[PDB]
RNA sequence: AGAACCUUACCUGGUCUUGACAUCCACGGAAGUUUUCAGAGAUGAGAAUGUGCCUUCGGGAACCGUGAGACAGGUGCUGCAUGGCUGUCGUCAGCUCGUGUUGUGAAAUGUUGGGUUAAGUCCCGCAACGAGCGCAACCCUUAUCCUUUGUUGCCAGCGGUCCGGCCGGGAACUCAAAGGAGACUGCCAGUGAUAAACUGGAGGAAGGUGGGGAUGACGUCAAGUCAUCAUGCCCUUACGACCAGGGCUACACACGUGCUACAAUGGCGCAUACAAAGAGAAGCGACCUCGCGAGAGCAAGCGGACCUCAUAAAGUGCGUCGUAGUCCGGAUUGGAGUCUGCAACUCGACUCCAUGAAGUCGGAAUCGCUAGUAAUCGUGGAUCAGAAUGCCACGGUGAAUACGU
């Protein structure tokens, strides 16, 4: 089975990507597993915002890396190849893995 | 076909290195194209080819949800083996007839 | 202290100098900056003027000084008293 | 930071890049309990001979824009001050002010 | 240092990011550095061309730049001569295949950054700062800004004691997150010193 | 506070006897949010006390409490140049609390070994009308009496 | 046939199932006395049942995750209450009166920059 | 958001001077690759390979070498020349403007007054009428529900069992995200000026801003920062650059902020239960073997809801100690060692064995906190080779009190 790991910072974008991938899968092949949402990584950062000194002065940023696990149960001839030409939107790191 | 983007081009009335049809001929032969998308409503294809011989429509590096149903539609006739052509087509979806003059200011997305 | 498996530490150059001295049988003081160098059995008898940051202070090596380092016998700070 | 400091850092990095294979090998030799004493000694001495700037524990992480040694972040390669600026500008992707 | 950055507070809601890519902790710093480089280069090059926003977007080991500029003609030059030139240098800077797009900025009086730049330029060529500020404000208003504020600070008219002066017109709500507040800044490197120019331009509120 | 009076928060009755007062006492006793240990101690105190005086566990405790509750406490107005301590009638909710607190203090003070044992002893004393808490109560009363002129 | 209610309190998440029976409580394949060593916890889990005389009438299978002991107990209680509500739907008023239907929304307040804790400010001095 | 070296800006010596870092020509050499002796090292002297993209051949672009200067360089001075960024009063409810009107005018009015509010919040009046910046709302998070999607997450009901959700499976539940619903004084009664509101109650997961965060008006302090950065006199064979060693860790003393204690609500021993949130490829490193232990060896699983860090601790049960400077307390010092690292002397952390200071709740005075708060218990992260009792995060247990001004 083809496991697909979508990773992105924007959630909407990721969602869009996932849908597209599903569409790509579903026309060619059959029995797409589904878009399973894994836990989001909220990598936080604190920094001092003064140039020199004021330690209680701080900004707390974060990067929300979202995960989408799409799986394809039956890899056909037509389906797997379809993704080669079918590149997804920018800012979405995909990671296909058969078996 | 709505917008055609050829590399190393200034306007549509120029000419290019290594081809037969001129650029107005290429735009007419691209206006005759027959595409069938499934999921999206606006896609971008890619055509890249070098070498002596005609450029069919079957040489476009397709994505998954686009289907080019005329694999003998000719576009160019590449004559020089050192010549290349890399155009990026944009395929919308609508109805009726919307021409270039009205679509000269209608287009909002700068 | 240093690990037993690693052995004792002595600066290579310093060691060489010591060897040379031994060969000679001379007793002129060897000015040295290697304060981190451990003292060796063969170094016994030699005067070796160890740097203290500022100046080289003469250290006549003894049987008791072997396990120790050269910087132990060359104090850097110079405090007499507050009054 | 100064230009000079930056240059020094660069040099150090270069040295590290150069001498990695040898240094690592030497380290391995030194570690290896199933080995000769003399060999080990040689290795130890050999290491000393190699340049100091060849060590990776010599090089300090500085900001890639300003060269500021302190307040550094690894993910961005930038000092806090610059990082913040980047965030404000939209230049770091995904990064926005966090509240919870 | 009272105020929060108006762009920065709104990135999740009404404002988008400039650099728009994903990368793991491994390649992220490098990417950032590259972005910084390319942007810097672009600024250096297209100073005379009125450039507002460089948007970098890298998918699949290939960098896509998008230059928002008021006059494409000077950035493009002859059709695909200057752009092409820019591209290879961009690629070099990055170390990947480059692709430059050029967005045409409609209404450069309403783009805040551009306005700021203009003001700075004016300052440099020894105009009355106040008159420049007025012009900036007025023009924006005319163009259909719901509001605009501009602020200039330090060594105004080469005076020994530095001060800040600012002109607002219309409404410029900063606490309101859903307000499209185009904020940007610039610096006039005059004979007496630097003169920092801030400008806030309120396009309107977004409803979603 | 200035602006608004607020409703006292909900307190659960203890699992052994099903009493609010007991629970409150336990809470008072507690330190570092170690409730369980404190409650155990309280239980121990009760049991020993029960053994000593007969009656029930709860009833005895109540009786003990009764002998250390203050009718009247004092507060410092100080309107003049020197300070005047003024008596005030101390309300039902507060009086109960105060007695408990005093008892706890006494227990803490006491020279016996285990905490629970000490507590038990204190309770016994209260019941009999000798000890530390009782003394404190008397003192409080005495002060009030002294300053009865102010009202 | 088995009825159900979800329990939640602090970071705990109980899964209470109500069935008709004799009144044996199992929490993660362990008895009430085994799982909760604390009496208070036991009391809290039995509270709702005590309030509406169905202690002997119904068995309940529970599995709980997250939080500590007291929190877990609370969650369990909540779950039980929910189950009861589902099952009868005429005991709601009593439950409301008790204060068991209410999800106790008290979470731990986050630590805040500047402060050592949620509210503890560091030691101040003019000099 | 981490001084052994480095960092480093300081000291001591040893050295360099178009230079460590750039651009420019001139012309000597392809770059680079390997190795040798002296030296603390910086540097100062040797042996091997190569000639790629192009020439009506006066040669070129990358990358070393030498000399000239143009210049580089400066964590040098001025934060009282500046920008930017920051603190602060203060998340205090304020601060203004246009037009009108009043006053010779500075100014006033609006913005005051009656009520009310967390709020210049809202209503009513009124020479004001309007507007803006702020007080509110929009944003994140947390509390309830529903829909969607179910692996690496889950196990209600089914069968099988090595009694492990592990394996058939199931999509219920938890959980995971994505999208919706929900709270508005909307509904009820009373008080109120026919009001804005207030007081209570109904429902509800939540009630009157539900809890928390982000958000900081005009301005103030010639507040802080020229040593992040940028920027408007001074040094330029040295106030620049390279190096090794030392110092920033000094110690009659005074203050600030913390940790650990002084014990029995405890210490010690044995058993045993319940978290959250994070990090991880020059990385996290199971299992197994060895070591009293720090660790060592071997070495899977894993860019990770999968594997690893990783046993939560307080707690609970049973035993012991019995108020002692103690089976409290752990400083200090001796020995021996482990790991990181060219390198632990100055000056790392941790381990083992020994040693066992002061300290029995702290003078004048003084700080924090109104709830999942304080108090207490552990856990993680950043910087980081190594080096936290600090900082930033996470959950566990979990109070007291608020009469009032």
């Amino acid at each position: 089975r083809i496991r697909i790991r979508l990773k992105a910072f924007d959630h909407r974008l990721i969602d869009q990507a996932t849908a597209e991938i599903v569409e790509t899968a579903k026309r060619t092949g059959a029995q797409v597993r589904g878009p399973i949402p894994l836990p989001t990584r909220k990598e936080r950062f604190t920094v001092l915002i003064s140039p020199h000194v004021n330690k209680d002065a701080r900004d707390q940023y974060e990067i929300r890396t979202h995960l989408r696990l799409v799986d394809i149960v039956e890899p056909t001839e037509k389906t797997v190849d379809a993704l080669m030409r079918l590149d997804l939107a920018a800012g979405v790191d995909v990671q296909i893995s058969l078996g | 076909v709505t917008e055609v983007e050829i590399d190393g081009v200034l306007h549509e009335y120029s000419t290019k290195e290594g081809v037969q049809e001129d650029i107005l001929e290429i735009l007419l032969n691209l206006k005759g194209l027959a595409v069938r998308v499934q999921g999206k409503d606006e896609v971008i294809l890619t055509l890249n080819k070098s070498g002596i011989g005609p450029v069919t429509a079957a040489d476009i590096t397709h994505d998954g949800d686009v289907e080019i149903v005329k694999p003998q539609h000719v576009i160019c006739h590449l004559t020089d083996e050192n010549a290349s052509i890399s155009m990026r087509i944009k395929v919308q979806r609508g109805r009726g007839y919307v021409p270039a003059s009205t679509r000269i200011h209608s287009e909002e997305d700068e | 202290p240093r690990s037993l498996k690693k052995g004792p530490f002595i600066d290579l150059h310093l060691l060489k100098k010591v060897e040379k001295a031994v060969e000679s049988g001379d007793k002129k003081p060897l000015r040295t900056w290697s304060r981190r160098s451990t003292i060796f059995p063969n170094m016994i008898g030699l005067t070796i003027a160890v740097h203290n940051g500022r100046q080289h202070v003469p250290v006549f090596v003894t049987d008791e000084m072997v396990g120790h380092k050269l910087g132990e016998f060359a104090p850097t700070r110079t405090y007499r008293g507050h009054a | 930071a100064k230009q000079s400091m930056k240059a020094r850092e660069v040099k150090r990095v270069a040295l590290a890049d150069k001498y990695f294979a040898k240094r690592a090998e030497l380290k391995a030799i030194i570690s290896d309990v199933n080995a000769s004493d003399e060999d080990r000694w040689n290795a130890v001495l050999k290491l000393q001979t190699l340049p100091r700037d060849s060590s990776p524990s010599r090089q300090r992480n500085r900001c890639r824009q300003t060269g500021r040694p302190h307040g550094f972040l690894r993910k961005f390669g930038l000092s806090r001050i610059k990082v913040r600026e980047a965030a404000m500008r939209g230049e770091i992707p995904g990064l926005k002010k966090a509240s919870w | 240092g009272q105020k929060v950055h108006p762009n920065g507070i709104r990135l999740g809601i009404v404002k988008p990011w400039n650099s728009t890519w994903f990368a793991n902790t491994k390649e992220f710093a490098d990417n950032l550095d590259s972005d910084f480089k390319v942007r810097q280069y672009l600024t250096k090059e297209l100073a005379k061309a009125s450039v507002s926003r460089i948007v970098i977007e890298r998918p699949a080991k290939s960098i896509r730049v998008t230059i928002h500029t008021a006059r494409p003609g000077i950035v493009i030059g002859k059709k695909g001569e200057d752009v092409e030139k820019l591209r290879k240098v961009v690629a070099d800077i990055a170390g990947v295949p480059a692709q430059i797009n050029i967005a045409e900025v409609r209404k450069p009086e309403l783009d805040a950054k551009l306005v700021a730049d203009s003001i700075t330029s004016q300052l440099e060529r020894r105009v009355m700062f106040r008159r420049a500020m007025k012009r900036a404000v007025q023009n924006a208003m005319r163009l259909g800004a719901k509001g605009i504020k501009v602020e200039v600070s330090g060594r105004l008219g080469g005076a020994e004691i530095a001060r800040t002066e600012w002109y607002r017109e219309g409404r410029v709500p900063l606490h309101t997150l859903r307000a499209d507040i185009d904020y940007n800044t610039s610096e006039a490197h005059t004979t007496y010193g630097v003169i920092g120019v801030k400008v806030w331009i309120f396009k309107g509120e977004i409803l979603g | 506070p200035r602006r608004r009076v607020i409703g006292q928060r909900k307190i659960l009755p203890d699992p052994k006897f099903g009493s609010e007062l007991l629970a409150k006492f336990v809470n008072i006793l507690m330190v570092d949010g170690k409730k369980s240990t404190a409650e155990s101690i309280v239980y121990s105190a009760l049991e020993t006390l029960a053994q000593r005086s007969g009656k029930s566990e709860l009833e005895a405790f109540e009786v003990a409490l009764e002998n250390v509750r203050p009718t009247v406490e004092v507060k410092s107005r100080r309107v003049g140049g020197s300070t005047y301590q003024v008596p005030v009638e101390v309300r039902p909710v507060r009086r109960n609390a105060l007695a408990m607190r005093w008892i706890v203090e006494a227990a803490r003070k006491r020279g016996d070994k285990s905490m629970a044992l000490r507590l038990a002893n204190e309770l016994s004393d209260a019941a009999e009308n000798k000890g530390t808490a009782v003394k404190k109560r008397e003192d409080v009363h005495r002060m009030a009496e002294a300053n009865k002129a102010f009202a | 046939n088995q009825y159900y209610g979800t329990g939640r309190r602090k970071s705990s998440a109980a899964r209470v199932f109500i069935k008709p029976g004799n009144g044996k409580i199992v929490i993660n394949q362990r008895s009430l006395e085994q799982y909760f060593g604390r009496e208070t916890a036991r009391m809290v889990v039995r509270q709702p049942l005590e309030l509406v005389d169905m202690v002997e009438k119904l068995d309940l299978y529970i599995t709980v995750k997250g939080g500590g002991i007291s929190g877990q107990a609370g969650a369990i209680r909540h779950g039980i209450t929910r189950a009861l509500m589902e099952y009868d739907e005429s005991l709601r008023s009593e439950l409301r009166k008790a204060g068991f239907v209410t999800r106790d929304a008290r979470q731990v307040e986050r630590k805040k920059v500047g402060l050592r804790k949620a509210r503890r400010r560091p030691q101040f001095s003019k000099r």
